[PDB]
């Protein structure tokens, strides 16, 4: 047989990314994924590059940043890259995940796929807040202090959770350092479960926008979607390159540019855009407890879906109520983070909490009801007894 | 020479948008006066103020000189 | 080698589909083919279609969204500017 | 196109002649668009600006 | 929130540097950091520039090495230990007026005026928003507005309240290329000299930014007739069915 497929190491090559079957119909949605794994990797090389010049005292560490962007060749490059791609990083996972979603991709057989998926979203979501704290802005500090602590709301022991994570009375140096530790190991372990990921996803193959069987035609890996994945390589790197050289900071905040200060804390903060969504669920319960145990919820009701998806079918390419319904989904989604971004007042305050519900009734209510009615009315309206 | 900036400024307060923002703006400014002349001002935790007459003005002239200012300029 | 779990996708020659018969496909050569330029003319009336069909799932959730979002905007506006200071202290606390 | 059957021969382009062109473009490349960028900010510049200064 | 507490929205004036092509006016660099030197360094420190980055930027390496002598660093003690000066060099940081926080609050009735190095980038707005906050202090306050002792109004901060006082006024300063030293011709070329503080990298990253986006659009547009040519044969393929007899 031919040597990509005798050798021990190349035949792994081969059969995820040369001769693998693919169903002949996906389309675009589906190059998401390497668009992730691309990320991944420049995530990876630029921190590294970066960690060389960077120093995590709480003394230095807003300085050795700044010793990137001043003194380094092409350190201002390394470091919009990286913060730049972060959010791209987060632009493609929702765009994934939302592809997911569409059609049916958490649906029986790839359960364990979209689990371990979920858990990498996680993963993901608290290395982007590790790197942040790593900067020591003023919003480097107070979102230090605000999630970390997050946990004393955890009856009993919580406080000491928080105080052991900060290594002391509050952020400082020990904080500081353990974080940027931290940010450096976990992308590792995200890789680990990447890997993970694709070996769930090989023994069942990808879905496709039919929903259908992809059994009866395949196309190879190799060749078609390796160059059709190139296509959307470029241009995701063409527009990331339109902000890193032409708009690095419109998707920052100013405040980050000032060194932190225990004492003060900007009437301005606001979370980083992709963690507006689940900021504002919080701000909608006006009780501590309840507030950090309905964000958290937020993200594992997604583990709720092949078990509330009732439908008969996977996918809503062919489903009127379920694609309208996704939509209000969609939408409503981005309202949430738009209240994240506005002040805790009166029209913003009731909508929040409105939103929140219409977030959780989506999972929970509306996709069971309205699989189920549909359900129904593919049968009646072709069964004549 | 005079202030760039100054001259515009003075230019729009005179157009008749201008004269419009600044009576709204003086109108306000009347009334407010006329309330702390009289008595139990200091205590009254009500006290108007004219800044939204005056963001009003301000915001005209800035809509009318920001786009010209610079060709002034070296 | 160790024994694998039945999934529901095989390789090529046993890929798990249903026994094919009676099917037969056509194709030709890219190199053949007309250099990339045709799809205009014949390729543009037709697309867009697909798209047509799609926009009233997109757009009506969506207006219904932006229709909301202005409105508790406006009406933020005008609670905090002096004309609606009256209002303010009543829907406030 | 006639011109591509004179130079390559219906044959694709080779890795060698692809790397060598690399090199050769990124040079010229470099000056095409330093010149033009130059250009275009005439008088902002350092360079403009050493000339008005003499001491 | 109230507009008072807000702030005013800093209107969009024509920076020359605005726009994809353009890099920062020199000139202006150079007198901003003149309008600097005389007026504002009197209470702002600039601590993460160093004098070397002038060099080629505003001014020439003689102009720049004058400038950093005038000054007085801390140098290695000597061969019996007791301390020593030593005038400035090009690998010196632009130091600052205060030697500690507590002197620079005592200074300013308590306040303390932040660093410049940044302040374009640490601030909403921008060039936009500096400039007009240092061009928008009005002769008096909107009327009923009760002003605290010590206090300015400038209707661009947050708040209206800033505990910096108007300090441009027209000719306080002689430019040296004899360009007329108006209130709002000196805020036009400190905030330009200050987003170079900021952005030294500017001009080189948008140079940059061009080649770029130029190489990366032509493998867009050229990988998409790649990409078509491969899956010619697939888009165009053609299926029959004959049913099969029993
Ligand atoms: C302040 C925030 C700013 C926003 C930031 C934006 C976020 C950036 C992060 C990620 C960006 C890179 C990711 C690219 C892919 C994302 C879109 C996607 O997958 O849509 C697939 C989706 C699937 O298409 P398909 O059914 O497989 O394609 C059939 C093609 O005709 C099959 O045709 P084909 O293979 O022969 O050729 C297909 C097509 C392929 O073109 C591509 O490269 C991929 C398709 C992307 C189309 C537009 C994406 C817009 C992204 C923003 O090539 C073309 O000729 C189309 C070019 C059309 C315009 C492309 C944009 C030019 C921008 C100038 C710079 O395409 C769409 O329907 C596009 C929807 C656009 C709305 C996206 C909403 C999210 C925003
Ligand atoms: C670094 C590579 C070290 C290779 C050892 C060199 C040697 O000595 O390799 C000796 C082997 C001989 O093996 P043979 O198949 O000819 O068997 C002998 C006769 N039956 O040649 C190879 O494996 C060549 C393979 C080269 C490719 C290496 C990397 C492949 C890239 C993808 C990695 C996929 C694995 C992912 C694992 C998580
Ligand atoms: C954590 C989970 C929450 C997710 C986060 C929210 C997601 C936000 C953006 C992701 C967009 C997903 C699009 C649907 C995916 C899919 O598959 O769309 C499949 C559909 C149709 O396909 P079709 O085959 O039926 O066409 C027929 C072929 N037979 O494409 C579309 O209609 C086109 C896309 C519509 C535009 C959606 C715009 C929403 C983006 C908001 C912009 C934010 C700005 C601020
Ligand atoms: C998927 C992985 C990663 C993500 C999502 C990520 C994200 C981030 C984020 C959001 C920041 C702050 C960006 C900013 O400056 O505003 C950051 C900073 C940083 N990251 Fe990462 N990071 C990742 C991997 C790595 C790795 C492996 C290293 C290697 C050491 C690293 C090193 C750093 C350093 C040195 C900083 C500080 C410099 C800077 O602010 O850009 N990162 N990261
Ligand atoms: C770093 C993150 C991730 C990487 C590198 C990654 C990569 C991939 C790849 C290569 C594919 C195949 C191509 C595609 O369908 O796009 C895939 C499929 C899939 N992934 Fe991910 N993924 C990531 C995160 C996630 C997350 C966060 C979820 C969900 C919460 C998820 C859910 C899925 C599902 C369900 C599929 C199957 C889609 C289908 O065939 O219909 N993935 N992923
Ligand atoms: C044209 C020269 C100057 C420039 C460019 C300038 C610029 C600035 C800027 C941008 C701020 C920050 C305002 C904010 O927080 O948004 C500020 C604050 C301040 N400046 Fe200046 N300044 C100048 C001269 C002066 C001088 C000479 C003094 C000392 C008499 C001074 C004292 C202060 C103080 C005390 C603050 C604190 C404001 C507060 O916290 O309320 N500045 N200045
Ligand atoms: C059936 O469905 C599939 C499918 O199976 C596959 C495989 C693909 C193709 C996509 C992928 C295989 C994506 C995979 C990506 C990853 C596994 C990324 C893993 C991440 C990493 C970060 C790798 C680790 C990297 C390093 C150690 C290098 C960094 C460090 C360096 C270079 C050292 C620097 C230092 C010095 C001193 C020079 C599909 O597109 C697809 O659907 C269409
Ligand atoms: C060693 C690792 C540790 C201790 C922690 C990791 C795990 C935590 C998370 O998830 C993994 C966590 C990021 C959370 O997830 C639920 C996000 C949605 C956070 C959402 C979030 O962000 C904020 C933020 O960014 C801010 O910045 C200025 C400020 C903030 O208040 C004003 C917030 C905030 O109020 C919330 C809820
Ligand atoms: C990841 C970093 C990027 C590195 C550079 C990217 C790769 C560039 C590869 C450039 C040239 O690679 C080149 O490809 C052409 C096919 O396209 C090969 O050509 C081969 O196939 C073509 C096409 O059937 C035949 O006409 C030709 O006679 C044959 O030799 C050529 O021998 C090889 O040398």
């Amino acid at each position: 047989m031919a040597f990509r497929k005798s050798n021990v190491y190349l035949s792994l090559v081969n059969s995820y990314i040369i001769d693998s079957p693919q169903p002949s119909s996906i389309n675009y949605w589906w190059n998401m994924g390497s668009l992730l794994g691309l990320c991944l990797v420049i995530q990876i090389v630029t921190g590294i590059f970066m960690a060389m010049h960077y120093s995590s005292n709480i003394e230095l560490a807003f300085s050795s940043v700044e010793h990137i962007m001043r003194d380094v060749h092409n350190g201002y490059i390394l470091r919009y890259l990286h913060a730049n791609g972060a959010s791209f990083f987060f632009m493609v996972m929702f765009m994934h995940m939302a592809k997911g979603l569409y059609y049916g991709s958490y649906r029986s057989p790839r359960v364990t796929l979209w689990n371990v998926g979920v858990i990498i979203f996680t993963l993901t979501i608290a290395t982007a807040f590790l790197g942040y704290c790593c900067v020591y802005g003023q919003m480097s500090h107070w979102g230090a202090t605000v999630i970390t602590n997050l946990f004393s709301a955890i009856p009993f022991v919580g406080n000491d959770i928080v105080s052991w994570l900060w290594g002391g009375f509050s952020v400082s140096n020990p904080t500081i350092q353990r974080f940027f530790a931290l940010h450096y190991l976990v992308p590792f372990i995200i890789a680990a479960m990447v890997i993970m990921h694709l070996m769930a996803l090989h023994i069942h193959g990808s879905s496709n926008p039919l929903g259908i069987t992809g059994n009866l035609d395949r196309i190879p890996m190799h060749s078609y979607f390796i160059f059709k994945d190139l296509v959307t390589v470029f241009l995701f790197m063409l527009i990331l390159a339109l902000f890193v050289f032409y708009s690095p900071n419109t998707l920052g905040h100013p405040d980050n540019y000032i060194p932190g200060n225990p004492l003060v804390t900007p009437a301005s903060i606001v979370p980083e855009w992709y963690l507006l969504p689940f900021y504002a669920i919080l701000r909608s319960i006006p009780d501590k407890l309840l507030g950090v145990i309905t964000m958290f919820a937020a993200i594992l009701v997604l583990l709720v879906l092949p078990f509330t998806d009732r439908s008969v079918v996977r996918g809503n390419t062919f489903k009127v109520l379920s694609k309208f319904f996704f939509f209000i989904f969609v939408f409503n989604f981005v309202l949430l983070g738009q209240i994240g971004a506005c002040h805790v007042e009166v029209p913003y305050v009731l909508m929040g909490q409105i939103a929140t519900f219409i977030y959780f009734a989506y999972f929970l209510i509306i996709v069971p009801v309205i699989s189920t009615i549909e359900n129904v009315l593919f049968y009646i309206g072709r069964v004549n007894k | 020479v005079t202030d760039q900036l100054e001259d515009l400024r003075e230019h729009f307060k005179n157009t008749e948008e201008g004269k419009a923002l600044v009576h709204h703006y003086e109108e306000c400014a009347e009334r407010v006066k006329i309330q702390q002349q009289q008595p139990g001002y200091a205590d009254l935790e009500h006290k108007e103020d004219c800044v939204e007459e005056f963001f009003h003005l301000q915001h005209y002239l800035d809509t009318a000189t920001a786009p010209r200012l610079f060709d002034k300029l070296k | 080698g160790p024994p694998s779990g039945k999934t529901y996708m095989g390789w090529w020659g046993h890929m798990g589909g249903p026994k094919q018969k009676g099917i037969t496909s056509y194709a030709v050569s890219p190199y053949a083919q007309k250099p990339l330029q045709g799809i205009f003319h014949n390729a543009v009336f037709n697309s867009f279609r697909r798209f047509k069909s799609q926009f009233l799932y997109v757009l009506i959730p969506a207006g219904i969204y932006w229709y909301w979002w202005k409105n508790g905007n406006e009406y933020n506006e005008f609670l905090y500017s002096k004309a609606g200071r009256e209002e303010l202290e009543r829907v406030n606390v | 196109s006639s011109l591509y059957k004179t130079f390559f021969k219906r044959n694709a382009v080779f890795v060698g002649t692809i790397f060598a062109g690399a090199f050769v473009f990124q040079t010229v490349f470099d000056t095409a668009i330093t010149s033009w960028y130059e250009n275009h900010n005439k008088g902002k510049l350092w360079k403009d600006v050493k000339a008005r200064i003499a001491a | 929130m109230t507009a008072a507490e807000h702030g005013l929205h800093a209107p969009a004036y024509a920076w020359s540097h605005n726009g994809p092509f353009e890099t920062f006016d020199h000139a202006s660099i150079r007198r901003g950091y003149q309008v600097y030197r005389e007026v504002c360094a009197a209470c702002h420190s600039l601590d993460r520039v160093a004098w070397r980055t002038l060099v080629g930027v505003s001014h020439t390496n003689e102009e720049v090495r004058n400038m950093a002598e005038e000054f007085e660093y801390d140098d290695e003690p000597d061969e019996q230990g007791n301390p020593k000066k030593r005038p400035g060099k090009l690998s010196d940081y632009i130091p600052g007026p205060y030697p500690n926080e507590q002197a620079a609050r005592a200074a300013n009735q308590g306040a303390l005026p932040p660093d410049l190095s940044l302040i374009v980038k640490a601030r909403h707005g921008g060039c936009d928003y500096i400039f007009s906050l240092l061009t928008g202090y009005p002769d008096e306050p909107p009327a009923g507005v009760a002003l605290p002792p010590g206090s300015n109004y400038n209707p661009y901060f947050p708040g209206g309240s800033i505990a910096m006082a108007r300090v441009l006024f027209d000719d306080m300063v002689e430019y040296e290329d004899g360009t007329p030293a108006t209130t709002s011709q000196m805020a036009k070329d400190v905030t330009t000299f200050l987003n170079w503080c900021a952005e030294p990298e500017h001009d080189e990253r948008k140079r940059l930014g061009l080649k770029t986006v130029i190489i990366l659009s032509s493998l867009y547009l050229l990988s998409i007739w790649v990409k078509k040519f491969k899956w010619a044969g697939i888009k165009t393929r053609k299926f029959v069915f004959n049913p099969p007899k029993p």
